[PDB]
């Protein structure tokens, strides 16, 4: 229940506002910059500020920040996902999230903010259905979102039926200093890009556990996901009533189901990491990666960022397959490898020099995370069992999907 | 199918070296479409196998069942789930439609010796799914 | 099919062999791995990775993997156990205390399936003192006889020296390679 | 060809469940 | 690439090399390495700081960072130590009672791995007494034969006379440049 949802800069300028409710004044947010630098030199910054009666709730963009003011006890996270889609809107729209656009088409803009919400409580959120309304280069609003369907625009008419799926893996392991991975746990992403003609209503179908055990076929290799979450497209009745994935497609790339389960396998890559770091005298890189992938994947540019010391300089690197590179900027070497077949063993020592003068403080130990994606593997072993497309007016359909394999969370703790 | 003709021997010569009582991941061929086995493919495939032999007959296995559906997978890419039996005790009636193999007894279900014997009224009528309704949705 | 070009090859020495470095951490697998690639003894930190280098004599190029024997480093020795096939072991033998722990160590390794066709090579590290063993006295402590279907051999190599190394990579050699 | 896993076509529904 | 830059350069001379001036305070460092710059006995206060100079032998600019050896610029050795590739040791003959302290702080620097490519350099100051020790009474008490890997030659050297500099320079020029 924010008053006004304004759109801040990185010097404090607000690119552009809009009241909703009228009941908090727009000299407010002169006052949030002040409350945000002193959050800031205080570590008692928050997302969510608080201007006496008032709450001034702000997310970082990448370049202002969408302080949305609010006076009463509203919604939190109906504020956050009204941002989160208002962002969505935007980038859509706009390719460049900077100044150069906000000033660009305010025109539109205002519009647009119009347009999505009204007495704080949002009421337009799809982008296609956005577009169709208000446009930067008006007729009356489309009956999609009057219509029960909102996710799937009719009459939509193309050449041809072509759907693009993209099974993306992340692999998030949390492999604390002493060695032993703590937080392993993979994360499924079911996006596909359906590019075709009409609103057909997809009828997904894979091979999960729940769906073998009820079926009963839970003999074979079924994804057991811990959560997922169904697109706005899907119908959760079905999903509940026996585990109907049946849903309209959205027109373009959409999120239909993100798997989300713990992993209990051993980790793809395995890395060990030596610190011969001598008294202000010399420093030593004893860093190890074992590939515990299958050979017949390989990871395709394979980042492992190795943090270096602060103050190193003179580093000298003596590794086997991959390339080395330091980046004064990131003050950590990534051990880069443009072709990682599954059980290779790269083997690097890294030799740099010291100041002679220590550090005053202390500046931690950032955990070394690698950025390995080795695609064209099915780790969990979910395997797809087809999708269902249904048209009223019938045509043969043509999907397609590609399982891609990638390093989330994939941190190991230093020593 | 020249190729299904060619791995057909070598996989009943495992199946048969293997008793009836090391790599991790999961690759994927680049391109090859994966779906689960339709009810003409598999009758087709139930034909096949009782034509060429090593299948009618043969003592039920799981390590056996298990390298007939992997080489029916490389050589086909139909998911290994549709050469499911009936729940026991008794004859396993084939658990997708149109299989024409089922497993029966040739004497606890598990220590019970079960073989593989071809069904032609299985690919016609839903024994199956008349036996598990709620199996079959 | 021919094998002419393969003739040719092994006329002149084709064959290279393989090598492994596995011992207890701080027991000359590093210093004797220079010792081979090298010449010298060269000071080197504590191995919180592996070294990886090749070793050429008489005609065969026998790459040897040091691998440390620190706890963060044993468990990652069977990273490089895929793919080899030499094992050389490090005693040390002035060591009385991490004696126990690289007799648990090579005991766990030689348990495995994987490194079966591995000959025994165990170097008597720490022959700079007069508290090393002999070579029997730590082959019976490390019960080198037990192992059944390993062609272990008992050799001692000091790294100040550097004598001993020849007889080993030669028993290494003999062990491996079966012709004349 | 496409980095991240190629393309490959999906069914319409597990033939073998009926 | 192309390295006949190079080659013309080394072909009239290129190599410069580096030196270290350490020992104790009053030892004749200082001295000497006026000597070895100017060459003349010019006397100076205690280095509260440190003395820099370059001195050119042999086609061979080696500077010289000469450290005094009291309390409060001991501990700023590990400073010049920095960036360096020589180190000379000013020994006092003639000073018995600190004799101890000076053996016990080239023990302390010596035991540095950052140390660990110099040389050896200690150079028998204070031989212009009869109590001044000999190039072998100096070396034992100071335990250079114990120093391993390390290059260590005896030099007598006194500050009034000059003599023995010349032999110093040589051993250390032998020790770094192995060229003809
Ligand atoms: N002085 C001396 N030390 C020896 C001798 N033999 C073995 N060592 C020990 O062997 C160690 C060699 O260390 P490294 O070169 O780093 O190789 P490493 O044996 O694998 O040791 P780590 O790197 O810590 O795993 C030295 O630290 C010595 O303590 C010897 O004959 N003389
Ligand atoms: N008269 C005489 N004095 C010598 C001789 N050799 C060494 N010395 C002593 O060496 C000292 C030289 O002092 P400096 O020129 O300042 O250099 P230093 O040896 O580093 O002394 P500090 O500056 O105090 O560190 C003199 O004070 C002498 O006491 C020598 O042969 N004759
Ligand atoms: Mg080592
Ligand atoms: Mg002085």
């Amino acid at each position: 229940s924010a008053s006004a949802v304004y759109v801040l800069d990185l010097k404090g300028k607000v690119l552009i506002c809009r009241n909703y409710r009228g009941d908090v004044d727009m000299s407010e947010v002169e006052h949030f910059m002040p409350i945000l630098m002193e959050k800031e030199e205080e570590g008692m910054l928050s997302p969510i500020l608080a201007h006496g009666g008032v709450r001034f709730m702000w997310i970082k963009h990448n370049n202002l920040y969408l302080v949305a003011t609010s006076k009463k006890n509203a919604c939190v996270s109906l504020v956050f996902s009204f941002l989160y889609k208002v962002v969505q809107v935007f980038s859509e729209y706009f390719k460049e999230l900077e100044e150069e656009s906000i000033r660009d088409n305010f025109v539109i803009i205002y519009e647009l903010l119009d347009e999505l919400m009204d007495f704080g409580y949002p009421q337009t959120t799809d982008s296609k259905i956005l577009q169709e309304y208000i446009t930067q280069e008006a007729p009356r609003p489309p009956a999609t979102v009057t219509n029960a369907v909102s996710w799937r625009s009719e009459g939509i008419k193309y050449r041809k039926n072509e759907v693009f799926l993209d099974v993306i893996e992340a692999v998030n392991l949390l492999v604390s200093a002493n060695g032993n991975v703590l937080r392993s746990e993979i994360v499924g992403s079911i996006k596909m890009r359906v590019f075709l003609s009409g609103m057909p209503e997809l009828r997904l179908g894979l091979n999960d556990k729940v769906l073998f055990d009820n079926t009963g076929r839970g003999k074979s290799k079924s994804v057991e996901l811990e959560d997922v979450k169904f697109h706005q497209c899907v119908r959760l009745s079905r999903f509940e009533n026996d585990r109907t994935i049946s849903f309209i497609p959205p027109d373009g790339e959409f999120e239909l189901m993100s798997y989300r389960l713990n992993t209990h396998v051993k980790p793809l890559i395995w890395i060990e990491s030596v610190i011969e770091k001598h008294s202000h005298s010399r420093i030593e890189y004893m860093v190890k990666a074992k590939s515990q992938f299958k050979r017949r994947s390989t990871a395709n540019n394979v980042e492992i960022h190795i943090p270096v010391p602060n103050d190193a300089d003179s580093p000298k690197f003596k590794t086997t397959v991959g390339s080395v590179k330091w980046v004064p900027e990131n003050s950590e070497i990534v051990w880069s490898v443009k072709s990682f077949p599954g059980g290779k063993e790269y083997l690097m020592r890294a030799h740099f020099g010291l100041p002679s003068v220590e550090a005053e403080d202390k500046e931690g130990k950032p955990p070394i995370s690698v950025k390995f994606e080795i695609p064209y593997f099915t780790t969990s072993g979910i395997q797809v069992r087809y999708l269902k497309i249904i048209e009223k007016s019938g045509y043969q359909a043509l999907p397609w999907v590609r399982y891609i394999t990638q390093n989330g969370d994939y941190q190991l703790r230093t020593q | 199918s020249k190729s299904s003709v060619i791995g057909w021997p070598a996989v009943r010569e495992r199946m048969r070296r293997a008793e009836p009582a090391e790599e991790v991941g999961f690759p994927v061929t680049p391109q090859v479409p994966l779906r689960p086995m339709t009810y003409k493919a598999a009758v087709d495939l139930s034909h096949f196998l009782k034509e060429k032999g090593g299948l009618e007959g043969l003592i039920h296995s799981q390590r056996r069942q298990d390298i007939l559906d992997l080489w029916i997978y490389h050589t086909q890419g139909y998911f290994p789930d549709w050469q499911n039996y009936t729940p026991g005790p008794g004859v396993r009636y084939p658990l997708t439609f149109g299989w024409c193999y089922k497993l029966v007894p040739v004497e606890d279900p598990e220590r019970e010796v079960l073989e593989w014997r071809f069904d032609s009224r299985l690919a016609f009528h839903h024994v199956a799914r008349e036996l598990h309704p709620e199996y079959f949705k | 099919g021919n094998i002419f070009a393969n003739l040719f090859k092994g006329l002149f020495g084709k064959k290279e062999m393989r090598i492994l470095m596995v011992g207890l951490d701080a027991a000359g697998k590093t210093t004797i791995l220079y010792k081979l690639k090298l010449g010298e003894i060269v000071t080197t930190i504590p191995t919180i990775g592996f070294n990886v280098e090749t070793v050429e004599y008489k005609n065969i190029s026998f790459t040897v993997w040091d691998v440390g024997g620190q706890d963060k480093i044993r468990p990652l020795w069977r990273h490089y156990f895929q793919n080899t096939q030499g094992l050389i072991f490090v005693v040390d033998s002035n060591d009385r205390e991490r004696v126990n722990e690289a007799r648990e160590e090579l005991m766990r390794m030689l348990a495995e399936d994987e490194l079966r066709d591995a000959v025994l090579l165990v170097f008597a590290n720490k022959q700079d003192l007069p508290n090393a063993m002999n070579a029997a006295e730590i082959t019976d402590k490390l019960g080198l006889h037990s192992l059944r279907h390993r062609n272990w051999y008992i050799q001692a190599t000091c790294a100040t020296s550097g004598d001993g190394l020849y007889e080993g990579l030669d028993w290494l050699s003999n062990q491996l390679r079966n012709q004349k | 060809d496409r980095k991240g896993g190629s393309y490959s076509q999906a069914a319409g529904s597990d033939s073998a469940q009926s």
